[PDB]
């Protein structure tokens, strides 16, 4: 409505069909005897791409939220699961993945295919549970990182060795379960581009923080899932920098996601599909979300800049750290992921309100979404404390209770009338302020 | 009847005077504890009484605030004990990792809880199965010695932490010992008088429930067992520590000879091996323990332990009591269920809230008790 200049994203087609072609690499990875591998999307990929550039992942919590998108499949998958006789409350992305590959059918066409091992970190307590009965089921090797070391900032050389270590221990794993080498080369290449690709990622965000924002977070949910693929890949990383050269272009040319901006919000955990129609449902007030820390650093990697700005972290190599060997590579690639802001919170719930409130500050939020979300125990721990925090700073904030994967566990009419609630009360509290300012 | 386990009765029943009366005997501090793998041996040797944080199994509703009711009643009844003022002679509070649930009730305990003066978060490597998890356990176990000395000012020693390490282990040792007269065909020991041992383990000064522990098993081979021993039962879960509950198992014709749960087995099982670095004993024997599920991975070694001792105890069938929402544990259910049954013991899966009416769970052990008698 008229007080900024608009215009659709270019590189969406390319977006969507470097996804499409991801999921379709990993089905069709046997045609010429590539290697598929599965694990979650913090799964510290680098490793498994010293055994080649035909090494294919499938990462598990992005391929469960694609079959999410198809609400009779999932619906399908997690009754197989129930059947095998797991909980209902447990996490319903792994619930998901569990009973599609009971019922060996991938989301995209055909049988689901089988992994040659799992690689896999460890930091929520269901990621060894997921990967232990696909390992089971599968008949195949499996390895897990334990990053869980604590607060980053509170970070010992002790701490750093252990993980260090592991990941070389992670190395002959790969190698053994592949029957292959592992060539320092490649995984030195795929350690820079992981470390191009997440701080790229930060880097584009970061572009968010003007009026009018020029990305959507629902647009975001289509670009930031290309480093929950393969961030480690030279795809995904130079797909990042085309991607920020389009944003700084839309920031120039003061274009703007939603035209008539008047409202800015900020969501937190991953929403259940049926949000996203409330997101368009917003747009009618003029409200977008700029973001949340979900999709600013579920792999976007982040430093404090020198004006004490949040933005992507400097690659080692842009401060003079050479990475030309593989225990170097190791441990830098080790700290870099252990440096990720969505890990903090399994620790300190305060880093996280920290987080949360730096983000509302230089993203100049008015109105904070929260998402009680019952399908994710690793992203729910301290929400209830992250909104404690919000509340005190004086910032509105307004909770609704979901379920990401689970449909049955979100209300979409209970949940609008919430949305819309705050959105009457975003403009009760603006009329206030107006009156006591004059 | 003969009220040999009264002393432990009372502690359980009286564990907050039992804290408050120790604080006026000693002089030392009170350290609230969270999980089975606090390095109570450092605690003891800063001159401390730990006192594990369990829950009252009582309807409360001051934890909304704080934890999201998707989470286990568990971590949830324990934060309320905090909110509620019912710890507040505890000056520190203290969480080694393991499941992250359990990581809420800590951090809203050392952020809303207005008597605790300081907090300390171990983070024990959750893999204990990792070649390089004893070494980083040792840098872990040895940075929490340092920062004790740094809080309480007195040098902390070798000696001082081998001394409180012995009266570690020898509580371990006794408790083994008392669980040795489970495996008879009638026992001196019923699976509720084990319990308010084993429980009071977890609050009591060790070197007091050490000389009771030796008294006790002074007593136990000249007393008379009156009661029908009945099916032999496990009890399986997380904490399970509603002593009330296990009270009514065994009042429908059963004994519980054994179990796979933090109030019992799973605190205490191991002690430390000989070892001369005090350092290294103490941080290897939380590593060596029986595992925690978020511990237990690649492999699952928890099912091997919970079927040996089912074997080992003679067990007829096997209950598992689960925490609603409780994700480490019922990620591993289906296939030690299965584990189980294909070894010959029939499984019995009840789920439980912070609180509940007993009397459907009691319909339910009565009829699984029928499914023992036939085949
Ligand atoms: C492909 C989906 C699944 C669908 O998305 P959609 O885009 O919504 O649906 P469509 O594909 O049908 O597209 C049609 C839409 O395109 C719009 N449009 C048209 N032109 C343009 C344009 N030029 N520019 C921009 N947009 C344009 C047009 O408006 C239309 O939408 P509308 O009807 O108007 O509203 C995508 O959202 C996705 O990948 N999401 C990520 C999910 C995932 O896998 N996540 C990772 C989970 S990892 C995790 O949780 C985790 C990991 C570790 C630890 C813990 C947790
Ligand atoms: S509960 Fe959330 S963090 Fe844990 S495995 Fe599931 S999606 Fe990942």
């Amino acid at each position: 409505a008229n007080k900024y200049p608009t215009e659709q994203l270019k590189l969406w087609g390319k977006a969507k069909e470097l996804r499409e072609q991801y999921y379709m690499n990993y089905a069709r990875a046997k045609e010429k005897g590539g290697i598929r591998w599965s694990g979650s999307a913090w799964a510290l990929d680098a490793i498994p791409a010293g055994l080649g550039e035909d090494v294919y992942s499938l990462t598990g919590e992005p391929y469960a939220a694609a079959v999410a998108h198809d609400r009779k499949f999932a619906k399908e998958c997690m009754d197989a699961a129930e059947a095998y006789g797991f909980a209902r409350d447990l996490c319903s992305y792994m619930r998901i993945y569990w009973g599609g590959m009971h019922l060996n059918k991938y989301a995209f066409g055909g049988e689901f295919p089988k992994p040659d091992f799992v690689f896999q970190t460890q930091i929520c307590c269901s990621h060894s549970k997921w990967y232990q009965h696909v390992a089971k089921e599968e008949k195949i090797p499996e390895f897990y990182l334990d990053v869980g070391v604590g607060p980053y900032r509170d970070m010992t050389d002790a701490r750093l060795d252990y993980v260090a270590n592991q990941l070389h221990d992670g190395i002959a794993f790969v190698e053994k379960a592949s029957g292959r080498k592992f060539d320092d080369e490649l995984f030195i290449k795929a350690v820079k581009n992981e470390m191009r690709s997440t701080s790229r990622w930060a880097d584009i965000c970061a572009l968010n923080k003007v009026k009018p924002a020029p990305l959507d977070e629902k647009t975001m949910y289509s670009l930031y899932v290309l480093c929950t693929l393969s961030k480690s890949s030279q795809w995904c990383a130079d797909f990042m920098d085309e991607l920020y050269e389009e944003v700084k272009d839309r920031v120039a040319r003061g274009i703007a996601a939603v035209p008539n901006e008047a409202i800015r919000l900020m969501t937190d955990t991953q929403p259940p599909w049926s949000f996203l129609k409330i997101f368009r449902y917003l747009e009618t007030y003029g409200a977008v979300s700029i973001g949340s820390l979900y999709t600013f650093a579920l792999e976007g990697i982040w430093e404090d800049k020198p004006d004490g700005s949040w933005g992507g972290r400097t690659l080692p190599w842009d401060k003079g750290i050479e990475i030309n060997d593989r225990d170097t590579a190791v441990r830098l690639y080790a700290d870099w992921n252990l440096s990720k802001p969505q890990w903090q919170h399994f620790y300190d719930p305060t880093i996280k309100s920290d987080m949360m409130l730096r983000i509302i500050k230089e993203w100049q939020v008015d109105g904070v979404m929260l998402h009680l979300n019952r399908g994710c125990e690793g992203l729910s721990v301290g929400i209830m404390e992250n909104r404690l925090a919000i509340a005190k700073s004086g910032t509105p904030v307004m909770t609704f209770e979901g379920n990401m994967g689970d449909e049955r566990e979100f209300d979409e009419v209970r949940t609008q009338a919430r949305v819309d609630a705050f959105m009457e009360q975003l403009g009760v509290r603006r009329q206030a302020a107006s009156a006591w300012s004059h | 009847s003969d009220g040999l386990f009264d002393q432990f009765k009372t502690w359980y029943e009286k564990r907050h005077d039992y804290a408050r009366d120790w604080k006026v005997r000693t002089g030392g501090q009170v350290v609230a504890t969270m999980c089975t793998y606090t390095p109570e041996e450092l605690l003891i040797a800063a001159g401390m009484l730990p006192v594990r944080v369990l829950g009252a199994h009582e309807p409360q509703n001051v934890t909304e605030p704080h934890i999201f009711g998707m989470f286990c009643p568990f971590c949830r009844d324990s934060l309320a004990q905090g909110l509620l003022g019912r710890f507040d002679y505890a000056e520190g509070v203290t969480l080694t990792q393991s499941c992250i649930q359990y990581r809420q009730t800590f951090g809203s305990w050392r952020l809303h809880v207005p008597t605790v003066k300081w907090d300390y978060y171990v983070p024990m490597p959750n893999e204990v199965q990792s070649p390089h998890a004893r070494k980083a356990h040792y840098e872990e176990v040895q940075a929490f010695r340092v920062f004790l000395q740094t809080l309480t000012g007195k040098e902390i020693t070798d000696a001082m932490l081998s001394d409180a390490l012995a009266v570690c282990d020898e509580n371990r040792r006794l408790l083994r010992e008392l669980y040795e007269y489970r495996k008879a065909a009638d026992p001196k020991v019923t699976g509720v008088e084990a319990l308010y041992a084993s429980l009071t383990a977890q609050f009591i000064d060790k070197r007091e429930h050490n000389e009771m522990l030796k008294k006790t098993l002074a007593a136990l081979p000249n007393r008379k067992v009156e009661r029908k021993t009945g099916a032999r039962f496990m009890t399986i879960g997380s904490e399970n520590d509603d002593i009330a509950f296990m009270g009514m198992v065994e009042s429908v014709g059963a004994t519980i000879v054994i179990d796979d749960q933090c109030s019992g087995s799973r605190y205490f099982w191991n002690a430390s091996k000989p070892e001369g670095d005090v350092i290294k004993a103490i941080a290897e024997r939380y590593c060596d323990r029986p595992a925690c599920p978020t511990k237990d991975y690649p492999a699952h070694t928890r099912f091997d332990h919970v079927l040996g001792m089912a074997k080992e105890y003679n067990v007829e069938g096997a209950i598992f009591l689960q925490q609603k929402f409780c994700d480490p544990h019922e990620g591993d259910y289906p296939d030690l269920k299965r584990h189980l049954e294909e070894n010959g013991i029939p499984t019995l899966f009840l789920e439980f809230d912070i609180t509940n009416p007993i009397g459907p769970f009691r319909i339910r052990i009565e009829a699984f008790l029928e499914t023992l008698s036939e085949e």
